[PDB]
């Protein structure tokens, strides 16, 4: 091992002291519980369960899996045009699983020196095996997971080898079947074909632009705290939402929280939602002028 | 010299304190605790320091990830030292002095009211208390034509209660090799959480966006380090941050910070840029500069040079005094008609020189 | 008195000098000797702690690693490159025929410093400097327009600098740490001439590299942006192309103007050759008419040494005196032609 | 070894320069033993060390040491001829390389830096080498008759 | 007292004489390559009295390049079975270590065994690794070993003229080589290993059968 | 040697290709049991092999199965150990890996995912591409 | 010695390097493996006597200055130089008689004759260059500059170790020029930076453009402002670059020297000089052997002497026969250009 006390010139080890190694590579960040819950989303009900299943099933049903000889999934991919809410949603799943949450990211695996990414991933799994099954979430794996075409070299190539080392840990190392790890990416434009496995990415969910009824449900849960003017039909605001991402929905939600005092511009009512809805892609202006 | 004399005689009392306070070396970060009295500390000597604590410091003052002192004789802890500020790269990135004040023009049509209602006016909370919340959005976004941008932040310093916010430029993230942006955004935000409501500003992504790349490697994956970890740190649970954030740019680039922010940040604006009556208001404050009276007609030539912002017409009133010293003149009304003579020839020469006959031909 | 004699043995004799790490509001000073050391020193006087700033060298007495007092030494390798000096014996009047072109750059740099009365009453103030360049080989001839600026206050002659491409410093502050040390000794002028950063096609040789070296040159690009550009520290750039600077850099500066050096004509050739031969007496047998007439669009330096290459071969005949044997050999150099060439070749 | 004694630092008001009998004081001050030792002469002063006569045991200390160091009994040691083949290598192979230099002493003459003495030390080595082998050959005629 | 001196801890030398390595019967370059190799490689071993008569310098330079075919080390092993000789078997990248102070000892001890005793042919395979010129200071470990290559490039000038030394060299990339390497006055003999093509097929099929 | 894997059985569990199942059993096991065929006929046995992917599976399954079944005689190499650490030396690792390969016999070495550590010298990035060339 | 060894015993007597001198009475001392230390008096070496960039003996007690030792900056420079250049006295090279004819006063006139420059009322030239197809003198022109001018050989890159020793890196516009001031009659040479690599004119004329800009900026120095004379430049031409050097320097401003192709009178003298180191028969005619080698270069004449000496070595004879010189020509005639495809 390492970390054995040797005292001055005496050169005698009295006791071998824990825990593992080393420095800030040891503990990335200690997290407890999220505030939000999985009930803050809508329209994803069928596709969110695919993520909810794979993480929840090994907890309680592990005794039922040993009877039928079933291996629980490990790698899971969460992607969609942002905002898809995957940052808080996959984090809100750590409260239901009761497992300890550890914050991690692609850039977090990058350091100044060489070979440090290979030291970080082997460092987390060492704490993962000791701390019992847990939940580790990473964000934007496709960035560090880009093998491009030719070389050399990619700046993150140290991590793109470490990500493939994670595939080797999910290949040759049996203990890596423990402490399921959650992954999320912005785009599937760059995806490794070797990622297919139960230990590797297994459940991979394509999150499209939420439905017009789904965009109304997710934005109502966010606006339930604020005080809004009465007479909200919910019919026009749902239909006026098309192709818009969940983050652009909160952009209207955050906008809808400013309408109380004055604001001073006059929103009145029922035009609030369609205001910030058009803000990003609209509004003419032109149309015609300078042209026909 | 009086401070030099007395100090040389004041060290005679210091050589009584000579031996103590020497043992303070070195700075070391603790890692784990085996028991209540004993901890372990990683020290600059590359080993780990398993230590007790002196009776002067309570055991609750020593927590994991803290830099503390030691007494090299008895080896017990002396005093914890929290402070250390920046590496060599980010210490320059800290703001030094205000510049680019917005008193030169006002008021703007929309973009001034767009942001001021979401961030500035709620800072004193005549509004946010009753109006929100819905914890307010943490930042805004500035972009558009170059005139005008970042100028509103300096005028906000005079209108902001104690104390002024430190602003940070985003074009210094590239020095040598890679990985400096990793440790950069980490510790500067850890200091930002200690800034207790002091805002943090970001801008100048166009300063690195002129060329910066030929074929590869970019430029893309190595940039995903700083930009994603930024948003990742921006997505951090605690506080976060009570110091808000301030974001700015020139072009809409890039998309990843643009679609991540609306769930947290809000209120993007588009410059604006001057107006007809806006350009003459710049000449109103410029009347206090140079030597200028109220007899001049500003709107005469103001409509003939659109999209000059406030920077070009500043050089117009600048080079105007350049010829005024060469021609010995003084007051801009003297000089009534012939101030516009140097105003028309200098402004059109600064844009460009093109033959006018080939235009219609 | 007895002060210096009493306290000389406290710090020394064989004391060591470290570097100040940080300053604590509790009066405890943390000094770091090389490498990786700390300490606590409590001194309430002799500071001068504000002028110090962190990252500086401070004394350490033997007993025990404490500071008797702080001094300002060196400072840094960059401040040394300003000297020396320049301020030569040459003046702006030593060149001629550019008087119409030089009056724009000369009056712009003379607007600050001397004649400040109309500079301060204005309260606008274009202290932006200029940008120089020109063919065929000029742009250092426009530096000969700054030889009058070299004699004005403090000047810095820079070609490719040092720390730009070779090894980087910390931030733009290198020019700004020059500005704070200049503010006591000010005014000052920092010239920029013939930037070789982007001038080289293939860098020497293969390095870290074809991509990142552009990003450490991008560090220069943001260093001149700059944050936050206020005063002068005059900036006068000389190089082939100005397009290397991004439009975001022009916003802080410098937006004043840039000038080009045109090919000097026969009136300028004779005038430049005359002033160089004015102070130092020329020879009467050599006429200036056939020299300026036989050449078309050539600098003032090229007309000079074509008479030197005649005097070159002249000493092979062992003549220090003016002799008519060289007059024909100098007229032979006029018949030799070859002074200018450039494509063309076409009939238009 | 070393010896030192602490002088009182509170004596700074009084004189710092005892003692009498400068004989052992001047000899103790030399060699002065480098610098830092004399740099520690602040607050300290050295002291002389002499040996009262142990000659009772000191006579046997030389006797017990040399009696066991001479051939172990003085008998037992009486590498021999094999070292002579190694000696005659040092009496021949080393000779010709040392006798090229007298040829280098002749220049000739004279373009090389002089004087240079190549005589020692190998000449006296060859002297003792034959003194060894001749008195070692006497062991035959000493032990026998 | 100093060392004899010796080769110290560098390399370590010899290890070629253990034998065997590769028999020259496969390809020896009979009557074609054994000619150019005769005069320019194994004649420089000594042949002292013959070179003073002609007055032409038989330089140490032997260059090899353009695999396939291999050749190279086999030509070093072919001469090993012709005349018994102590060969230095090394690589371009192997001598880079954590200590740059040993460098000045290496090229000294490597080239001191050629001048004092001459059954010596020194072979260095794929020098293009250290031939890469890296500017950065953190890479100074690489900057020092190409000075090592340039130091032995100076030591070859200290040999001429003339007696004695021989150095054979092979690399797979000739573009990264410094201009001082192949500049005249140091390597005056460059033997390009020809592409085997059709002529060596029946030759390599004869030795394999 | 801290690795591990079941099988034995996993050799023939994949099922295909039958020609790759029988050939990998020969080139490995036959030189161990019967060196006579090489010395009597006078042919050089293959000292290396290359298994690449992923057009299907069986790379890590079939090779590591014989490895784990060969017990104390084997050598494993992960692509993460070549970069090692800042100013680290893997050149002595490559010489050590093949040095102990000449000790335990027949040794078997697995190198997986060499695209990152197999760096070409055509385009040499930063300071880190040369240490890959070494 | 035993007493002297004691002073050197404890920590040992080190060697320090003084980077700069301070007004505070402390002198900076740098150890080679370690960092930069500092030490005060030191009353043996006075404060004003301490000069930067020098070598001093470091004591083992107070780390003071025991002795003073000089440093040699130029021998490290000249090491790279003497590695890259031989001597070549005037008799060693042919066809150079016209070169040193009109090039001699490019060297010694600005040194010992400042007066005749003002006889015509004129200043010094800024350099020269040669242009043409090879030809020989790529080595030989640089070979002659060291022995003729008696100047530093500081040369164009040059790898890798041109930038390292002088400052942090060589910008070629200052360092190379500053080191040219240390030697009073010093000129500048650039070799080669002319070859086919780089036959595409991109890297060939692009890397030289910094030297092309260096010689242009030198013209402006001695015109507008400078205190320094004798600063000049000389170029060596291998392939192309004839028109590239002619655009900037069409004999302007200096004596016009064309890089000589192999010529009749050029092959006569270059063969007689290189034949003085060999034993040759006296029944040989040096006139016919020079005319039988059209084209090639004077360096090829040296190659003929080597090839003609290899076969004479094979026959085991002390001399060489002119028939074997014809065998040396037959070896080099097979490498000429290419054919017959494309043209005819
Ligand atoms: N479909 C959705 N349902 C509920 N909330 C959403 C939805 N989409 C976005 N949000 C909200 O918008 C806020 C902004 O998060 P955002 O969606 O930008 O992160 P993200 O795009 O999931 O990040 P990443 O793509 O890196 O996983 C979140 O706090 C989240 O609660
Ligand atoms: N045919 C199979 N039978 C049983 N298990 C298999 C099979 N193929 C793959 N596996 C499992 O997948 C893991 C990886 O195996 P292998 O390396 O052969 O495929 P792979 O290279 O990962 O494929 P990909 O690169 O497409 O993911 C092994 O741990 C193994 O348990
Ligand atoms: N539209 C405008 N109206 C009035 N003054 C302006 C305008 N645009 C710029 N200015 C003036 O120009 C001066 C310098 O502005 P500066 O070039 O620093 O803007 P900037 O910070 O570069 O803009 P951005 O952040 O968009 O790049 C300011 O003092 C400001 O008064
Ligand atoms: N007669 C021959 N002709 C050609 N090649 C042969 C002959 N005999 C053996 N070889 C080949 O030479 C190889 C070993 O020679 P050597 O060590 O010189 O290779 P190498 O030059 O290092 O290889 P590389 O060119 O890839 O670096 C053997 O693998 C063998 O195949």
């Amino acid at each position: 091992g390492d970390l054995v006390g040797v005292n001055k010139d005496s050169y005698l080890i009295l006791e071998t002291l824990p825990t593992e190694y080393d420095s800030r590579v040891k503990a990335m960040e200690v997290d407890e519980r999220p505030t939000e819950q999985y009930s803050d989303i809508g329209g994803l009900d069928k596709q969110i369960q695919e993520l909810v299943e794979a993480i929840v099933l090994p907890m309680n049903h592990k005794e039922k899996f040993e009877n039928l000889g079933i291996q629980p999934p490990k790698g899971v991919l969460m992607y969609g045009p942002p905002g898809t809410g995957k940052t808080l949603l996959a984090r809100a799943c750590a409260a239901q699983t009761k497992a300890t949450f550890l914050k991690l990211a692609g850039p977090q695996l990058v350091q100044m020196f060489i070979g440090d990414g290979a030291k970080l991933v082997r460092d987390a799994f060492a704490l993962a095996k000791e701390k019992a099954p847990s939940i580790i979430f990473i964000d934007e794996l496709d960035a560090i997971g880009t093998k491009r075409f030719d070389s050399e070299k990619a700046g993150d190539r140290e991590v793109q080898r470490t990500m493939l080392e994670l595939l080797n840990q999910l290949d040759g190392f049996q203990p890596n079947t423990q402490v399921k790890v959650i992954a999320a990416t912005n785009r599937v434009d760059i995806l490794d074909p070797a990622l297919l496995r139960s230990g590797r990415l297994d459940r991979k969910i394509e999150f499209p632009m939420p439905n017009e009824e789904a965009r109304a449900r997710i934005m109502q849960i966010h606006s339930r705290k604020m005080n809004v003017s009465p007479d909200v039909n919910y019919e026009e605001l749902a239909r006026c939402t098309d192709d818009f991402n969940g983050a652009q929905c909160k952009a209207v939600c955050v906008e809808a929280g400013m309408i109380a005092l004055r604001r001073g511009a006059t929103e009145l009512t029922h035009e609030d939602y369609m205001e910030g809805i058009l803000e990003v892609q609209a509004k003419k202006k032109a149309n015609l002028q300078y042209y026909a | 010299a009086p401070p030099a004399l007395w100090d040389l005689a004041a060290d005679k009392q210091t050589l009584q304190s000579e031996q103590p306070l020497q043992v303070a070396r070195c700075t070391k970060i603790i890692n784990a605790d085996s028991e209540d009295p004993k901890y372990i500390i990683n020290v600059k000597q590359f080993a780990k320091f398993v230590v007790d604590l002196s009776d002067q410091v309570a055991p609750t003052d020593i927590e994991e990830g803290m830099r503390v002192g030691v007494d090299r004789n008895k080896y017990q802890i002396h005093i914890p030292l929290p402070p250390k500020i920046d590496p060599t790269v980010t210490m320059m990135q800290v703001e030094e002095k205000p510049d680019v004040t917005y008193s030169d023009v006002g008021g703007c049509k929309e973009q001034i009211e767009k942001l001021r209602e979401v961030v500035e006016t709620p800072l004193l909370h005549p509004e946010r208390f009753v109006n929100l919340g819905i914890e307010p959005p943490k930042g805004v976004l500035l972009f558009g034509p170059p005139g005008t941008g970042k100028t509103l932040c300096a005028r906000a310093v005079a209108n902001r209660t104690d104390a002024c916010f430190i602003r940070v430029i985003g074009s210094e993230l590239v020095q040598k090799y890679v990985g400096e942006g990793a440790r950069m955004v980490r510790e500067l935000f850890e200091m930002a959480r200690t800034k207790k409501a002091c805002l943090i500003f970001f801008d100048e992504i166009d300063a690195i966006g002129g060329a910066r790349f030929d074929d590869g490697a970019g430029g893309d994956n190595e940039v995903q380090r700083t930009m994603l970890e930024l948003i990742n740190q921006l997505d951090g649970f605690d506080p976060r941050g009570n110091i808000k954030v301030l974001m700015a740019t020139n072009r809409p680039d890039t998309l990843d910070p643009a679609l991540m922010r609306p769930g947290r940040l809000d209120r993007k604006i588009e410059f604006s840029l001057p107006d007809l009556e806006g350009r003459t208001h710049i000449f109103k404050i410029h009347a206090r500069s140079m030597s200028v009276e109220r007899d001049i007609r500003f709107e005469l030539l103001a409509r003939l040079c659109p999209n000059s912002t406030g920077a070009e017409i500043r050089s117009v009133c600048t080079e105007a005094g350049m010829f005024a010293i060469r021609a010995r003149r003084k007051i801009a009304t003297e000089k009534d008609f012939l101030e516009a003579v140097n105003k028309v020839i200098k402004s059109y020469a600064k844009f460009s020189a093109t033959p006018r006959y080939m235009t219609y031909n | 008195e007895e002060e210096r004699s009493k306290v000389d043995d406290l710090r020394g004799t064989p004391m060591s000098v470290g570097t100040l790490e940080e300053i604590i509001d509790d009066n405890h000073a943390i000094v770091s000797t090389s490498v990786g050391s700390e300490h606590y020193v409590s001194i309430l006087s002799f500071v001068d702690k504000d002028l110090l700033e962190p990252g500086c060298s401070v004394l350490l007495n033997h007993k025990v690693h404490a500071v008797i007092g702080v001094l300002m030494d060196d400072t840094d390798p960059l401040v040394t490159v300003m000297k020396v000096e320049k301020a030569p014996q040459e003046t702006y009047a030593d060149i001629g025929g550019l008087d119409n072109q030089i009056q724009e750059i000369k009056e712009s740099v003379e607007l600050p410093l001397t004649h400040p009365e109309y500079y301060e009453e204005m309260g606008i103030k274009p202290p932006k400097g200029v940008i120089l360049y020109g063919p065929p080989g000029t742009g250092k001839t426009l530096l000969a327009k700054a030889v009058a600026n070299q004699t004005s206050a403090t000047f810095l002659r820079v070609v490719g600098s040092e720390l730009i491409q070779k090894y980087l410093g910390d931030g733009p502050k290198l020019v700004r740490e020059l500005f704070r040390v200049a503010e006591e000794h000010a005014p000052s002028i920092v010239f920029i001439d013939e930037i070789d950063a982007i001038g080289t096609k293939r860098y020497d040789s293969n390095s870290g590299g074809e991509r990142e070296i552009q990003r450490t040159m991008l560090e220069l690009l943001n260093q001149l942006d700059g944050f936050d550009s206020r005063g002068d520290v005059k900036v006068i750039m000389a190089t082939n192309r100005i397009e290397t600077l991004d439009p975001a850099l022009i916003r802080p500066g410098r937006i004043d103007r840039k000038i080009e050096f045109p090919l000097p004509d026969e009136k300028t050739k004779k005038r430049i050759f005359q002033i160089h031969t004015s102070r130092m007496t020329l020879a009467d047998d050599v006429t200036l008419d056939d020299l300026i007439m036989a050449k078309d669009d050539l600098s003032g330096a090229d007309i000079k040494a074509i008479c030197t290459e005649a005097g070159l071969m002249a000493l092979r005949e062992r003549r220090m005196k003016v002799t008519n044997e060289d007059f024909k050999k100098s007229k032979e150099n006029v018949l030799y032609k070859k002074q200018e060439g450039t494509p063309e070749g076409l009939y238009l | 070894i070393d010896a030192f004694r602490l002088i009182n630092a509170n004596m700074m008001v009084l004189g710092h320069e005892p003692r009498q009998t400068t004989s052992n004081l001047g000899h103790l001050n030399k060699p002065s033993i480098q610098a830092l030792i004399h740099g520690l002469n602040r607050h300290y002063y050295s002291i002389t060390i002499n040996y009262r006569k142990n000659e009772l045991e000191q006579k046997m200390l030389l006797n017990l040491h040399k009696k066991s160091w001479m051939e172990g009994l003085t008998l037992q040691d009486y590498v021999v001829k094999e070292m002579l083949e190694l000696a005659k290598n040092y009496n021949k192979a080393v000779e010709e390389e040392d006798k090229m230099t007298p040829e280098q002493l002749a220049i000739k003459n004279v373009g090389k830096q002089d004087p240079k003495r190549h005589l020692e030390e190998h000449v006296d080595v060859l002297m003792t080498s034959n003194i060894v082998q001749c008195l070692a050959a006497m062991l035959d005629t000493v032990v026998f008759k | 007292d100093v060392l004899p001196p010796e080769a110290d801890s560098s390399i370590m030398m010899l290890t070629s004489d253990q034998k065997p390595d590769v028999m020259y019967a496969d390809i020896g370059g009979m009557d074609i390559q054994k000619q150019e190799v005769r005069e320019a490689v194994e004649l420089p071993l000594t042949h002292f009295e013959l070179y003073k008569q002609i007055g032409i310098d038989p330089p140490r330079g032997v260059l090899m390049y353009g695999p396939p075919g291999c050749g190279k080390t086999m030509l070093a092993k072919a001469v090993a079975h012709h005349t018994t000789a102590a060969f230095i078997r090394v690589v371009g990248s192997e001598f880079v270590q954590k200590y740059l102070g040993e460098g000045p000892r290496m090229v000294r001890d490597v080239f001191r065994l050629a001048k004092e005793n001459a059954p010596a042919i020194i072979f260095i395979d794929e020098i293009d690794a250290i031939a890469t010129k890296r500017f950065d200071a953190q890479t100074g470990a690489d900057r020092e070993v190409q000075r090592i290559l340039l130091e032995l490039l100076n030591q070859m000038d200290g040999f001429d003229q003339n007696v004695n030394v021989k150095v054979i060299m092979a690399t797979n990339r000739a573009d990264t080589l410094d201009p001082a390497l192949l500049r005249p006055g140091r390597l005056d003999r460059k033997i390009e290993f020809p592409l085997p093509d059709r002529r060596q097929k029946r030759l390599i099929f004869s030795t394999i059968t | 040697m801290s690795h591990e894997d079941p099988g034995n059985v996993s050799y023939s569990e994949i099922g295909g290709l039958s020609e790759q199942i029988r050939e990998l059993r020969e080139v490995i096991e036959l030189p161990l049991t019967n060196p006579e065929l090489f010395q009597r006929v006078g042919i050089i046995p293959p000292k290396g092999c290359l298994l690449y992917g992923p057009p299907g599976t069986g790379k890590t399954l079939l090779a590591r199965a014989v490895a784990s079944q060969l017990d104390c005689n084997f050598l494993k190499v992960v692509s993460s150990s070549i970069v090692d650490k800042y100013i680290g030396e893997s050149a002595r690792l490559i010489r050590e890996m093949f040095n102990y390969a000449r000790d335990h016999q027949p040794c078997i070495i697995f190198m997986d995912e060499i695209d990152a550590i197999g760096g070409r010298r055509f385009s040499e990035g930063t300071s880190a591409d040369r240490e890959i060339q070494r | 010695l035993r007493e002297e060894l004691q002073l050197l015993q404890e920590q040992g007597s080190y060697v320090g390097e003084v980077v700069r001198a301070m007004d505070k009475k402390k002198v900076l001392v740098k150890v080679h493996p370690e960092g930069k230390f500092v030490v005060d008096v030191d009353k043996n070496i006075d404060i004003n006597d301490v000069t930067p960039n020098c070598r001093v003996a470091l004591r083992n007690d107070s780390y003071t200055l025991h002795k003073i030792l000089p440093n040699k900056v130029d021998p490290l420079v000249s090491l790279m130089m003497v590695e890259k250049v031989p001597d070549s006295t005037y008799e060693m090279i042919g066809g150079l008689d016209k070169q040193i004819k009109e090039i001699k006063e490019v060297i010694e006139l600005p040194v010992k004759h400042p007066e005749l420059f003002e006889a015509l009322g004129i200043a010094q030239p800024k350099g020269v260059l040669l242009y043409g197809p090879p030809g020989t003198g790529k080595t030989l022109l640089a070979r002659a500059v060291a022995h003729h001018t008696d100047c530093t050989f500081i040369r164009v890159s040059g790898s890798e170790l041109v930038q390292k020793f002088i400052g942090e890196g060589a910008r070629m516009v200052r360092e190379l020029f500053v080191m040219a001031r240390e030697h009073a009659p010093s000129i500048i040479f650039m070799d080669e930076i002319d070859s086919i690599g780089s036959s595409r004119l991109e890297g060939g004329s692009g890397g030289d453009s910094e030297v092309q800009r260096t010689m242009l900026e030198l013209l402006n120095q001695l015109d507008g402002f400078e205190a320094t004379k004798n600063i000049k430049v000389i170029m060596a031409t291998n392939r192309i670059d004839i028109l590239d050097s002619a655009l900037l320097r069409p004999g302007r401003i200096d004596r016009k020297i064309e890089f000589p192709p192999p010529n009749e009178e050029a092959r006569l003298d270059i063969l007689k000089i290189h034949s003085r180191k060999m034993n040759l028969t006296r029944g040989i005619n040096l006139r016919k052997i020079a005319e039988l080698m059209p084209g090639a270069s004077g360096a090829e004449v040296k190659g003929v002497c080597t090839e003609a000496g290899m076969y004479a070595l094979r026959e085991r004879r002390v001399h060489v026969t002119q028939e074997d010189f014809e065998m040396a020509v037959a070896k080099v005639m097979q490498k000429d250009s290419e054919k017959n495809m494309s043209i005819k």
